[PDB]
């Protein structure tokens, strides 16, 4: 197929050699719903600036407004820097000798009676 | 190509057929 | 060297989707802000999809990682739907859609339901072996693979006492003791380098077996040739002059022995071998040298007058198990002969001779070759006394087993 | 407690869905198999979703039965708030 | 880009996805490569003949790129092999300074 | 039935199972459990708009 061909290549520019069939088959179907949801924004953000034809800064608008809430990222640099050295300044506790098994209080495990209903 | 290894198998260059035994006696 | 390109999706695909929603007259500079973007998606999951691919040790991205990959990136991995909510389903996947491109695009709704669902496999377990003892790798299938100075054999001792052993188990004495041994030919992988051995031991029994007709040593001989053939370690077709005139002999042979009774071996010495025989000429084959030879070879022992019945039956059967065209260009011309033949041995009164049960063995033999033969190429009409145009010898009997045949058919 | 009387009934019923079909699914997300009647009751939950997506489409194309397209999905989730989406690059 | 070390192929490609600016606002590893400094440990032998082609005005612009986005850790020795240099780069932010390693590290067994 | 509606409302269906399985089992180890009940099934429903 047409698109179907460009999608082998972008993944053979990455370097991916072996895949499944399937794998072309929804990066399509993600690249079209990413695109129906895109363009199917951009003409809600025209009729906001009442204009017959979708141009290209109502396209430049629906993609920074869709890429500031569906793709994320991990948290910055410094800002993991700021709570390691907010977490590594407090010193380690020392250990209780004949404690038990050693667990977190009971409301942070998962050791409950753990109930089921009678069979009737 | 008359060189292929095959050429040489001496099952293509033997008269096997011989040796099958027929009312042997 | 390094010509590394940035590829994106084509702007010609972008248009008809943005047509085909509702959104025309697009610039190309819009339409090309388009595909930009979402070829950057693609390539940001596609290198976050291989992390998964690498995490999991696996050298195949699997569909459940672009899964994955979504999730990762805050997106559903939902594919064919997309929920605003988000609600009914949390970033939860789905498993694609299972589409093609050449997909019929409309199925029966009762075409889904009556179709068997594929067997589950079986659950992990964990079997352990060995890679290497003290240094050496062994050999068991969970692995991959002036005077001159007195010559040593090429075999080694265990290997020359494992031969004695294979070779004492393989005259069955013992069933059980049969049964491994062959089991043991048909997978050892370091057979080769003895395989002369093998096959000089099959060549010379078979033509001091048939001088005194001993038919289980013949037989246990021929399922040692069948454990010979299905190992996919070594290499056979050097040895297979020695290992076909063997099977001709046992299938184009008289026997010394009592003629009645184990006949009914004899007809499975002959099927074993017509069977292997057929294997052979299936494998092992290069340009007019295999197959066609012994095709000539069985085609004059057929047209040969006057024959031993013996021979007959089992040149009869070797011409028979070679496929579907051979009894389809071969046994034609020759119905006329066969029937002359029955009413030559039921005419003479002789009775104690293997004449009678010979013919008897033949005659059905043919007779179901030529059923399916006829069921394979024209319709099941007229299956009374048409086949009276062919010496009437199947006939109505003949049509019993091609609606057998039919009735196999429409179970398939 | 009528939802208790209902799983307590549960055991002796067969859902369209078999068990080791949603148990698999549960077993992918970490519920594993306590008690069959709770098996049970999540597959009827999934089998009247996908029932009720199924008669709104049938609505959709009595009015516009027989066969169920992509174009009777697409109003029958549309007030559910999921938009389907055609294949369109096969 | 073909006149990068072949070691590199992965980073080059990342980065030739990389065309926009808001495509490696979200990145967060080249975002994190574009404020740190590459740490580049040089040899004085080989620093001196570096600093002799950059603190002249003719070329003033690719010397300001790299006092401002290099690090340059100097060791008093021999200029290494190209097999050793090899051997020991291939990192973001790689080939990391000397100070770094120089820290008393308790590296034995308890009794 | 269409081929591409089958497909899709099948994956609407694992989609399903698959997230009161991993929702079920958040809001049972939420109250410190391991297995779920059926008071952890009904609001695991609710918050899918079930009308249970």
């Amino acid at each position: 197929p047409k698109d179907a061909q460009m999608m082998a290549q972008i993944l053979k520019d990455m370097g991916i050699t072996e895949y499944e069939p399937r794998v072309i088959n929804q990066m399509l179907e993600f690249a079209f719903r990413y695109v129906t949801t895109i363009l199917d924004d951009a003409k809600i953000y025209s009729s906001h600036a009442k204009k017959a034809t979708v141009d290209a800064d109502d396209v430049r608008l629906a993609i920074q407004c869709r890429a500031d809430q569906s793709f994320t990222s991990p948290p910055p640099r410094d800002f993991l820097l700021d709570i390691a050295r907010q977490r590594n300044q407090t010193p380690l506790p020392l250990i209780k000798p004949y404690s038990g098994p050693r667990l977190p209080p009971d409301r942070y495990c998962l050791t409950a009676p753990n109930y089921r209903l009678k069979s009737l | 190509d008359l060189l292929a290894d095959e050429n040489f198998l001496m099952v293509t260059q033997l008269h096997w057929e011989d040796d099958i035994i027929w009312d042997g006696e | 060297k390094l010509k590394l390109s940035n590829t994106v999706l084509p702007s010609e695909s972008m248009k008809v989707v943005a047509e085909s929603m509702g959104i025309a007259q697009i610039q190309e500079e819009t339409c090309q802000l388009l595909t930009d973007e979402v070829s950057y998606r693609i390539k940001e999951i596609a290198q976050d999809a291989l992390k998964f691919m690498h995490m999991g040790k696996r050298q195949k991205l699997t569909t459940s990682d672009i899964d994955y990959a979504l999730k990762l990136k805050n997106v559903e991995p939902l594919y064919g739907f997309h929920a605003q909510e988000f609600i009914p389903f949390r970033f939860a996947s789905g498993g694609g859609r299972e589409l093609y491109f050449y997909e019929e695009k409309e199925v029966d709704l009762s075409d889904i339901i009556n179709t068997p669902l594929p067997r589950v496999p079986l659950d992990v377990c964990l079997k352990a072996h060995w890679l290497s003892i003290e240094g050496c790798q062994p050999a068991i299938p969970e692995n991959p693979p002036r005077l001159k100075p007195r010559s040593i054999h090429e075999l080694s001792v265990e290997q020359q006492l494992y031969y004695k052993e294979i070779t004492e188990a393989c005259v069955g004495s013992c069933e059980a003791k049969r049964a491994e041994a062959l089991q043991s030919i048909a997978t050892d992988p370091g057979l080769y380098q003895m395989l002369p051995r093998f096959s000089t031991f099959i060549s010379e029994g078979v033509r001091v077996n048939v001088v005194q007709n001993n038919l289980a040593l013949l037989i246990y001989l021929m399922r040692m040739v069948k454990a010979l053939m299905d190992n996919p370690t070594l290499y056979l077709e050097k040895y297979v002059h020695e290992l076909i005139p063997a099977v001709m002999t046992c299938i184009v042979s008289r026997q010394l022995c009592l003629r009645p009774d184990v006949d009914n071996h004899w007809a499975l010495r002959d099927f074993a071998a017509r069977l292997v025989a057929q294997i052979c000429k299936h494998f092992s084959t290069t340009t007019n040298n295999i197959q066609s030879r012994i095709t000539k070879t069985f085609t004059k022992s057929w047209v040969d007058e006057k024959t031993p019945w013996t021979t007959r039956y089992g040149s009869i059967a070797g011409l028979a198990e070679l496929g579907h065209d051979v009894i389809k260009t071969l046994i034609l011309p020759r119905l006329q002969q066969e029937g002359e033949r029955i009413r030559s041995v039921l005419d003479g009164p002789v009775l104690s001779n293997i004449d009678r049960i010979g013919a008897d063995h033949v005659q059905s033999l043919l007779l179901k070759h030529c059923a399916p033969v006829l069921a394979k190429l024209r319709p099941p009409p007229d299956n009374q006394d048409a086949y009276r145009a062919e010496f009437g010898s199947l006939g109505p009997l003949l049509c019993s087993q091609v609606v057998k045949a039919r009735a196999q058919a429409a179970l398939q | 407690t009528p939802l208790v009387d209902f799983l307590m009934q549960l055991e002796d019923y067969t859902p369209t869905i078999p068990d080791a079909v949603t148990g698999y699914y549960l077993n992918r997300a970490g519920f594993e198999a306590s008690d069959p009647r709770i098996i049970r009751l999540i597959s009827l939950a999934a089998q009247k979703f996908i029932s009720d997506i199924a008669n709104d489409a049938l609505q959709h194309c009595k009015m516009k039965k027989y066969t169920l397209t992509m174009e009777d999905l697409t109003p029958a989730l549309s007030e559910y708030g999921i938009n389907v989406k055609k294949p369109h690059y096969f | 880009h073909g006149d990068q070390e072949c070691y590199y192929q992965d980073d080059l490609r990342v980065l030739s996805s990389l065309t926009k600016k808001e495509h490696m606002k979200g990145n967060e590893t080249m975002l994190d490569f574009r404020t740190s400094k590459f740490v580049l440990r040089i040899s004085r032998d080989s620093y001196q003949l570096l600093k002799r082609h950059l603190q002249e005005k003719q070329n003033n612009q690719i010397w300001n790129i790299v006092q401002e986005h290099l690090y340059i850790d100097i060791f008093d020795g021999m200029p290494r092999s190209k097999q050793q240099i090899d051997a020991m780069v291939g990192s973001l932010a790689g080939e990391a300074k000397r100070e770094a390693n120089k820290s008393k590290v308790f590296f034995g067994l308890l009794k | 039935a269409e081929k591409a509606s089958v497909e899709t409302l099948t994956e609407m269906l694992q989609s399903y199972i698959s997230e009161i399985g991993r929702s079920a089992k958040s809001y049972c180890e939420h109250t410190a459990r391991t297995q779920p009940t059926l008071s952890d099934i009904v609001v695991t429903l609710v918050e899918m708009g079930f009308n249970v």
